[PDB]
């Protein structure tokens, strides 16, 4: 067995003008059968995003993994974590259990507060960290997303504008795969204020 | 403070001979072994009207063949007793038999030499020696009925009757007139009844004194309150028939 | 003062007054000496009889360790048989580890380091005695003797034991008068004639001598008890000495 | 008060435990002198062998900790076999942790904090000696580091150790304000143990055989004690002039 | 005293009290006589006894086919170091199949009571033991004190007026020795030995207890009606 | 052996003083006397380096330490129990906050951490308390430049300016008076200058005072000049040479 | 070896009482007071500073009142060394029942495993115990407010306003007096300053000295808003009940 | 780990440390325990002392450690909350061990237990608690009755109390409660506990709490109204 395919998933995520986006797909399978639509893959720690996909089970350890590091870390230095830190933090947690991995592959967003610089970051099994100016995949379909987002990309995008992007990439990539689909969440991060939309697509 | 495994200039362990003097603030417990079975008898005591005389625990079966009668500070005795009942249990596991009351003897005062600050922590397990001493009657294929008086001193000696707790000295300067070998179960039953009634501070009832025997046939019997009310009634004729 | 209540507790004076009580229970033991021979080394002690009820030359207070080393010490018997059970594991280590019989200046140290750790923790005694061995290795003789602090050096003769003051002056005179080196026949007779000297303090009680000696020439570096026709005949120098 | 018999602070401040043990040190009646040279380490010291039947060259001083750092000592001996035994570990751990040979610096900060780790607990005693390291370390060239039963260390010119001290240190003082320079400034080595075993007779008043001193010459590549010769070779040099 | 506490101190002096006074609870003890010759060992012992009622205590323990030993003091103390015997001699029997010597089994104890008075938190053992044994070398006598030194002897004893008989066997020396080949003489030359030092107290035949072993003999005890023999 | 050291020397007494820790502090008091002062751009520590001898060299010895790239120290009291603290903080902000944030602490988080060995020091079995008091400057972004004092009890406060040691009294009034707000780096430094003249008698030149401040950026330590995401030490000790130079303009 | 130096803390005197426990509450009363008031809709927490200067930076201090997790905040008399390490145990132990249950710990169980760790430290070990006292002051949905003390020995109860550290005597006197139960948390904010100025050392009270704190339901949605009023809200605050 | 012997014998044959938990119980609130024909009942003292407390959130010295068996405590208050925490770890463990409930005898044996290791460990002071610890075997009627005590011992009693001043209360139990005919019905027994507990409350009907325990797993807390009842006519008595 692989231990990412039995549950798949896909994330994207992309850089703009001053804002990031990051957006998934909401299906939860346990291999022919799925399961599950309600499943989200997107979690927020203060105003840093965070996706997991892979082995659904370290999907939820792994959040509940870091919910508890950064609550202890906003009550000592009394604000929340930057997304430059942040991204340090969930490197060095993966690679302590260097041998029998949690199999997943972590994907952080998030505009640092003090510079106005948004980031994104992108990781493995073991976790290293890959950075990019562009955008950052990741999942079962990672390699058809990282062909059609060079295509669909143009760098700076308004908000607005951005919302199409990575909206055409995740839906085309989607329907042409086994093992994503069931809608999808699409998060629009600004400094002021976050924006989510619930997108139409086929339940084929 | 002294030591705990300081010896004094005369010659002791400090803390036995303290524990030594704990044994006598119990309640007293008699046995008399004679060659039908031993018999064993305690001096209950009840502190009020309130209390339920009959959860005063001082006789215990150990198993099939070995009884106990324990005086002293009965709260260190929960501790011995799960050992012993442990130690007799697992021969009978082990080999297949019935121990010996001498060799069931020997694993009860083991424990009462583990007393101490080690060197490191070794099967080490008490800051003080035990405060309670035990009457271990029983009966083995090999020698009969016997009678073993096992102290904190880390000694048993065998007894053919003995006399422990509060009033210790003088009844056992009255078994050391009255014991022979001439005395059926039912002489020695009563025997033992009568000396705990002198030593008692209270009226002789059921309701704070409790006999027991072991035998070779029915084992380990201890006797409901019913049947000693009939050994009460056959002391008050007998001493009122001279 | 309170200093010495309990162990490696300094005083005002620096003293450490345990190590100073544990020197007099040594000054009370029976007397021993060595003689470091021009190519080996002489052992020889005093055995107090205590009662004719005691087996003759079977209570013997000279110890071997490995195969070329002599030891042999005043004080209290028990702690001195424990300080040499200890000196024979960490020769064998030697031994095992590095395939060479252990050099006698390496062997010192061993057994000081082993010493000295009983005067840094307040919870063990220092040992109640002092140790004089040697013997011979690739170098040659070397001779030593340890005390309860953990000093040690090297003696061209060494004495412990009550009768040690006798014996310095005695010990004294035969390193004056060779320079040349005492040979180690020679010193089979002069080891005998010291103890007999030494023991005029103690002449309540008859007394048994025992000799031991390793050297190069004699017994091609081991080490072995001096014995019958040998020690026979240093008993008779000695007896011919005192009268 | 039981702060007189371990190491807590005392109603004063004192760690009373401690200033005991300098007093513990000085009562060998040994006096130690280092003076650096151009390119080396001087360190001349008193040997004293009380009775003749203790052998003369077992006694000694002077500890090969290394192949460039050698340590004299200055208190009872015991404690500097324990010093001694413990330092040698060290400087073979560190070549091997490292990959390069201990400097000098680096052994005498790492014996301090051992040293303090026993004032600081309540079951070991502190150790009753002074040690004073002298090396030609191989960035710093020539040191001298000196560190205490306190747990104090510190970088020196030159030093001396032993109840007569005093005498010592006033005429090193005297000499380096004349010359205006922080070491000897004599170039060859001999030059600089002539120059050491001069400033020993004029301080104690009293003049040295052979046998009463031991020698330690430390240059780049090698540490190394001198020989009764060639100590003797000295002796007779200085008294030609 | 003050230096008394603990067992970690000596005395100004050099003494160790706690050693002294572990020494005194064999002065308490009952008196226990062994002899020997070339060809057998002998113990002669008074067994001692509560009130009427109670029976007498065991002194005499079998270690093993070709060694015992008998005990004066604390009966407690006694089992714990004859355990520490057994081990011993069955660790010999299986890894080298060879009859433990008793030279060294005497240098074991010696050992081991070392290490239980220098330990803090330790108590000295307080008991004596005569020790008896045929090995490939022959017959030995040891005598062991608390203090850790083991002494081999002709004869000695231990105990409550020990001094009679201490005094008697050597005396005697050159005779009980001699008995060569006759097991029953020897034994008694140690009743005669053991009646210098009883006063009051007659011998039974349920007060004496005696244990011989030899070159033609496993280690064997007499009790109650074998020994009516050597009164 | 059966080491008994568990039971702590430190006990509360009957009257509500934790004795240990209460003479500690007389020892900090006999010290020598140090101070820093807080600006608008920059702290300032420092302190009289006393010479034993004029063999000894006080060069080689430092009473002030570079814990981070950006976070200084100094202290009053026992010279040994300052050496042994600025190993385990040393090693601390790197084994369980740099590698696991990849960022060095924030100076009010190391005080957190500092004082937390003082108080095991305190509680657990067989220790005494140290004999020291820190003065933590240093500097991190969110929050500024910051001052921390930390006691022997474990307990620490942050200070505008603050002194410690034999002159400490003398010191603190006439902080006082000389400090407003406006203070540059500049004129702060005059102000350490004047406040150590006071309390110091023997020798007062730059090569018995030692001065350091966190203050600007440095890109000359950097050391691997050639990429702008980095900064450098913020920490710089100022030489011998420079520390005369503020004499002649005083 | 080491039993003579043995303090021996942990034992019973004669009379049935814990040494080591007496005198710690004695050591408790010279840490500045902290008073808590709870009312129908949030809680006070107001404590009075100690150690103060015009040289002491004041504005990023902390010395009195923690937070603890989103909606529970104590208030520290004491020692402040000893408490920091009870704080840290209370955190994470709170997170610990957030990654297990997912919910916000209750009230009840984040004060019952304080308490057991401050008797632990009397039972066994010889260790001196800690000398602090908490008001635990905390939300959650099972009962609303609640208000908590313990004690170096362990014990603890509930309070609908109490005092700790000095003048625990005169302070507990003035809030039995004037305390009702239809209060409202701006009717607490002036009972709690109120207090504070007759118990007080100062020659006056003043902003600089003093710790505030408040939470209330107040604030959007049903979530419950901690706030720890900066050093110039109380200035306001001050003025606002007219002490100044 | 500490080590060192808390616990020695005297040259009395007493342990002192046992005798010093006992002080421990007197200075603690009374606790009364009585049993009638079907039903026990646990009646507690409170501290008026103590006042501007939060009674809902108080923690009462009731504690149930299973659906059928109850502890209340005198002593140390920090002390009871170790006992009753593994009083009820030992409830269910030997529920999934047995397949079935406790009997009222187990739970009781194991709380002495406790308190027994805790007077012979190097290193541990004794605990100063008494407990009384009331209840129903299961699939029975009857009450059963325990108390133990700091040094070990335990047993069965008709009607107990433990606590301060509990020589006065005790006096009149011993002449007041029948034991061959217990009490009749549970309101009659209740009655026994209030009246019990007024002659040392010293002025008190708020600072008396009553919880009954029946079989068949009832254990019901009565609230202030209906104790407030019985505290009304028991003044009616005795007026005469």
């Amino acid at each position: 067995s692989d231990p990412s395919s039995i549950n798949g998933g896909i994330v994207v995520a992309m850089t703009g003008k001053d804002c990031v986006a990051i957006a998934c797909d909401l299906r939860l399978g346990s291999q022919s059968l799925g399961v599950s639509n309600k499943f989200e893959k997107i979690f927020h720690y203060g105003h840093v995003f965070l996706g997991i996909t892979g082995l659904a089970t370290d999907v939820t350890t792994l959040n509940e993994m870091f919910r508890y590091k950064t609550n202890l870390y906003k009550l000592k230095e009394e604000r929340a974590i930057e997304p430059e830190t942040f991204t340090q933090l969930v490197s060095s947690s993966l690679y302590e259990r260097r041998f029998g991995p949690y199999f997943v592959g972590p994907v952080v967003a998030g505009i640092n507060s003090k510079s106005g610089k948004p980031f994104i970051a992108g990781f493995d099994l073991i976790g290293c960290i890959d950075e990019a100016k562009d955008f950052i995949v990741s999942g079962t379909a990672s390699d058809q997303l990282f062909g059609m987002c060079e295509s669909l990309y143009e760098p700076n995008l308004e908000p607005e504008d951005l919302f199409e992007t990575i909206s055409q990439a995740l839906l085309n990539a989607a329907d042409r795969d086994a093992l994503s689909g069931w809608g999808a969440v699409v998060y629009i991060i600004k400094k002021d204020e976050v924006v989510k939309r619930y997108l139409k697509m086929r339940q084929d | 403070d002294r030591g705990v495994s300081t010896f004094s200039p005369e010659g002791r362990l400090f803390q036995v001979e303290y524990s030594l003097e704990a044994i006598k603030l119990g309640s007293t417990a008699i046995g008399i072994a004679t060659k039908e079975g031993v018999v064993l008898g305690v001096e209950k005591r009840a502190t009020s009207p309130l209390l339920e005389s009959d959860s005063i625990e001082k006789i215990v079966e150990i198993d099939r063949h070995i009884g106990c009668a324990m005086s002293g500070l009965t709260a260190d005795a929960r501790s011995m007793i799960e050992h012993a009942r442990t130690a007799a249990v697992t021969h009978n596991l082990y080999y297949d038999e019935d121990i010996n009351v001498e060799s069931l003897t020997q694993s009860v005062c083991d424990l009462a030499l583990r007393f101490g600050e080690g060197a490191s922590g070794e099967e080490r397990l008490m800051s003080r020696p035990f405060g309670v001493a035990l009457l271990i009657a029983g009966h083995d294929a090999d020698d009969g009925y016997q009678l073993f008086h096992a102290e904190p001193s880390g000694t048993f000696y065998r007894y053919n009757a003995k006399a422990i707790g509060s009033g210790s000295e003088g009844a056992q300067a009255e078994l050391l007139n009255e014991w022979h070998s001439s005395l059926t179960l039912k002489e020695a039953e009563l025997l033992v009844l009568k000396i705990l009634k002198q030593v008692m501070e209270e009226k002789l009832d059921e309701n704070n004194a409790q006999l027991s025997c072991i035998t070779k046939q029915d084992g380990f019997k201890i006797y409901d309150n019913e049947k000693t009310a009939e050994l009460i009634k056959e002391l008050k004729e007998k001493e009122a028939a001279e | 003062t309170g200093y010495d209540l309990s162990n490696s507790v300094f005083s005002p004076d620096g003293r450490n007054f345990q190590v100073e009580y544990a020197v007099k229970a040594v000054e009370n033991g029976t007397t021993s000496i060595g003689i470091k021979c021009n190519d080996g080394v002489v052992f020889a002690v005093e055995k107090l009889i205590t009662s004719k009820l005691l087996v003759p030359q079977k209570n013997v207070k000279i110890q071997v360790v490995d195969r070329h080393i002599g030891c042999v010490y005043s004080g209290l018997i028990p702690d001195g048989r424990h300080l040499v059970n200890r000196g024979r594991e960490e020769a064998a280590s030697f031994k095992k580890l590095y395939k060479t019989p252990i050099p006698i200046p390496a062997f010192a140290d061993r057994l000081g380091q082993y010493v000295q750790a009983h005067t840094l923790y307040n919870s063990v005694r220092p040992f109640g005695v002092s140790t004089i061995f040697g013997g011979v290795d690739k170098n040659g003789a070397h001779l030593y003797m340890l005390e309860p602090s953990g000093s040690y050096w090297g003696y061209k003769g060494a004495a412990t034991g009550k009768g040690r003051q006798s014996a310095k002056a005695e010990l004294e005179k035969l390193v004056d008068h060779h320079p040349e080196g005492l040979s180690a026949r020679e010193a089979v007779k002069q080891a005998a004639k010291i103890i007999y000297l030494a023991h005029e303090d103690n002449k309540e009680k008859d007394f048994e001598l025992e000799i031991s000696w390793c050297s190069l020439s004699e017994t091609n570096g081991l080490h072995k008890f001096v014995k019958g026709d040998l020690l026979q005949e240093a008993i008779d120098f000695a007896q011919k000495e005192i009268n | 008060g039981y702060d007189r018999h371990i190491t807590i602070f005392s109603p004063e401040g004192r760690l009373y435990q401690v200033e005991y043990a300098f007093k513990a040190t000085n009562q060998t009646n040994i006096n130690s002198l280092a003076v650096r040279g151009k390119d080396c380490t001087v360190v001349i010291s008193q040997k004293k062998v009380p009775d003749k039947l203790l052998d003369p060259t077992t006694v000694s001083y002077i500890f090969c900790i290394s192949r460039t750092i050698g340590m004299v000592v200055n208190g009872p001996i015991p404690d500097a076999r324990n010093a001694a035994l413990r330092a040698k570990a060290e400087a073979a751990e560190f070549r091997y942790k490292y990959g390069y040979d201990m400097p000098c610096d680096v052994l005498a900060k790492r014996m301090a904090n051992l040293s303090q780790i026993y004032t600081q607990r309540a079951y070991m005693r502190p150790l009753g000696v002074i040690l004073t390291f002298v090396s030609v370390d191989e960035e710093l060239g020539p040191s001298i580091y000196k560190t205490d039963p306190a747990g104090y260390y510190v970088g020196y010119k030159a030093t001396a150790t032993g109840p007569k001290q005093q005498e010592i240190t006033t005429n090193l003082e005297n000499h380096f304000k004349k010359s205006k320079i922080d070491h000897i400034n004599e170039e060859s080595w001999e030059k600089v143990v002539e120059f050491a075993i001069t400033h020993m007779i004029d301080a104690l008043g009293t003049e040295f055989s052979k046998n009463d001193l031991e020698v330690g010459v430390a240059t780049k590549d090698k540490f190394f004690t001198l020989s009764a010769e060639n100590i003797e070779e000295r002796l007779v040099a200085i008294a030609e002039q | 005293n003050n230096y008394d506490g603990d067992t970690v101190t000596f005395s100004p002096t050099g003494r160790l009290f706690q050693v002294e006074y572990a020494l005194e609870a064999i002065k308490q003890g009952s008196v226990t006589v062994g002899l020997r010759s070339n060809t057998h060992a002998v113990l002669v012992a008074l067994k001692r006894n509560a009130d009427e009622l109670s029976s007498y205590q065991k002194k005499i323990i079998k270690c093993d086919e070709h060694m015992g030993l008998s005990l004066a003091g604390l009966a407690p103390d006694a089992r714990v170091l004859s355990n520490y015997l057994r081990q011993q001699c069955n660790y010999s029997s299986l890894v080298f199949n060879r009859k433990l010597a008793v030279e060294r089994a005497g240098h074991l104890l010696c050992d081991k009571a070392q290490k239980n008075t220098q330990s803090y938190g330790g108590r000295p053992y307080g008991v004596g033991l005569l020790i008896i044994g045929y090995d490939k070398s022959g017959a030995h006598l040891l005598e062991f004190q608390p203090s850790g030194n083991v002494t081999e002897l002709y004869g000695t004893a231990i105990g409550a007026r020990s001094q009679g008989a201490k005094t008697y066997l050597e005396r005697t020396l050159d005779t009980f020795i001699k008995i060569d080949g006759n097991p029953d003489e020897l034994i008694k030359a140690g009743v005669e030995a053991i009646s210098q030092s009883l006063r009051d107290e007659s011998l039974t035949v349920d007060n004496l207890s005696i244990a011989i072993v030899g070159k033609d003999t496993p280690f064997t005890i007499y009790d109650g009606e074998a020994v009516a023999k050597y009164i | 052996m059966t080491d008994r050291y568990s039971f702590s020397l430190t006990t509360f007494s009957p009257s509500g003083k934790l004795g240990q820790i209460d003479y500690a502090l007389t020892a900090v008091k006999q010290g020598v006397t140090s101070l820093g002062i807080k600006a608008t751009n920059g702290v300032v520590i420092a302190t009289e380096k006393k010479s034993s001898s004029p063999l000894a060299m006080s060069e080689t010895l430092s009473k002030v330490s570079l814990l981070t790239p950006d976070i200084g120290a100094v202290y009053s009291g026992m010279g040994p129990d300052y050496r042994v603290l600025v190993d385990k903080s040393r090693k601390v902000a790197h084994t369980s906050y740099k590698r696991i944030y990849g960022e060095y602490p924030p100076t009010k988080l190391l005080v957190s951490e500092v004082a937390k060995i003082m108080q095991e020091a305190t509680q657990s079995g067989g220790v005494r308390p140290f004999g020291v008091s820190l003065l933590i400057a240093g500097h991190d972004e969110f929050n500024g430049f910051s001052l921390y004092q930390v006691d022997p009890s474990g307990s620490y406060f942050p200070w505008k300016a603050t002194a410690i040691g034999k002159g400490s009294v003398a010191a603190k009034t006439f902080l006082e008076k000389r400090w407003n707000d406006e203070l540059e780096l500049e004129d702060a430094i005059h102000i350490a200058l004047l406040t150590l003249k006071e309390s110091v008698e023997g020798e007062f030149n730059g090569d018995t005072i030692e001065l350091a401040i966190i203050g600007d950026e440095n890109p000359d330590l950097l050391g691997y000049t050639g990429i702008p995401t980095d900064k450098g030490p913020r920490f710089r000790k100022l030489t011998s040479q420079e520390i005369n130079d503020r004499l002649e303009a005083l | 070896g080491s039993r003579r130096y043995d303090s021996r803390t942990t034992i019973f005197s004669p009379e049935g009482r814990l040494y080591q426990v007496e005198y710690a509450l004695e050591s408790i009363s010279h840490a500045g007071t902290a008073i808590g008031i709870m009312a129908s809709d949030g809680i006070v927490l107001a404590a009075e500073r100690k150690v103060t200067s015009t040289l002491l930076e004041q504005d990023t201090s902390t010395e009195k009142l923690y937070k603890l997790n989103d909606k529970i905040a104590v208030a520290v008399a004491g020692l402040t060394a000893d408490a920091e390490i009870l704080i840290n145990t209370a955190r994470i132990h709170a997170q610990n029942y957030l990654k297990t249950y997912n919910e916000d710990i209750p009230v009840e169980i984040l004060v019952r495993r304080l308490s057991d760790i401050k008797q632990g430290y009397t039972q066994h070990g010889g260790l001196r115990p800690f000398g602090v006292s908490f008001i635990y002051a905390g939300y959650d949905d099972r009962y609303g407010y609640q208000l908590y003390t313990s004690n170096p020995s362990g014990n603890y109860t509930g309070w609908k306003a109490i005092s700790v550290g000095a003048n625990t005597s005169a302070a507990q006197t003035l809030l039995q007096m004037d305390y009702k139960d239809d209060m409202k948390v701006d009717d607490a904010i002036e009972l709690a300053l109120k207090t504070l100025s007759k118990t007080t050392d100062s020659s006056a009270l003043t902003y600089d000295r003093l710790e505030f704190a408040t939470i209330r339901k107040g604030a959007n949605d049903g979530e419950v808003y901690q706030k720890i009023f900066k050093p110039q809200e109380i200035k306001d605050i001050l003025v606002k009940t007219g002490i100044t | 780990g500490y080590d060192r012997a808390l616990s020695i014998f005297s040259p009395d044959g007493h342990i002192f440390q046992v005798e010093y938990a006992l002080e421990a119980v007197k200075r603690g609130t009374c606790a009364v325990g009585v049993k009638g024909k079907n039903c026990v009942v646990l009646g507690c003292e409170r501290r008026s002392t103590l006042k501007l407390q939060d009674t809902r959130i108080t923690p009462s010295k009731v504690s149930k450690i299973d659906s059928h068996v109850v502890l209340s405590f005198s002593g140390l208050n920090a002390d009871s909350r170790i006992l009753i925490e593994k009083a009820r770890v030992e409830a269910q463990s030997h529920r999934l061990t047995l397949e079935d409930p406790v009997t009222v005898e187990y739970l009781t044996r194991y709380v002495a237990g406790v308190q027994q290791r805790y007077t012979q460990s190097g290193g541990v002071r004794p605990f100063g608690v008494s407990t009384l610890i009331a209840g129903f075997d299961p699939r029975d009627d009857e009450p059963k009755l325990y108390q133990t005590e700091p040094s070990g011992i335990y047993s069965s009693w008709s009607a107990q109390t433990i606590g301060r001043n509990s020589k006065t209360v005790r006096e009149f139990l011993e002449k007041n409660y029948d034991r061959k005919e217990p009490p009749a019905t549970v309101e009659e027994c209740v009655k026994l506990t209030v009246r019990s507990l007024l002659e040392v409350v010293q002025t008190g009907a708020k600072n008396i709490e009553i919880t009954v325990v029946k079989p068949d797993s009832d254990i019901v807390a009565l609230s202030s109204e209906e104790i407030n009842q019985y505290v009304t006519q028991i003044e009616q008595e005795k007026q005469e």
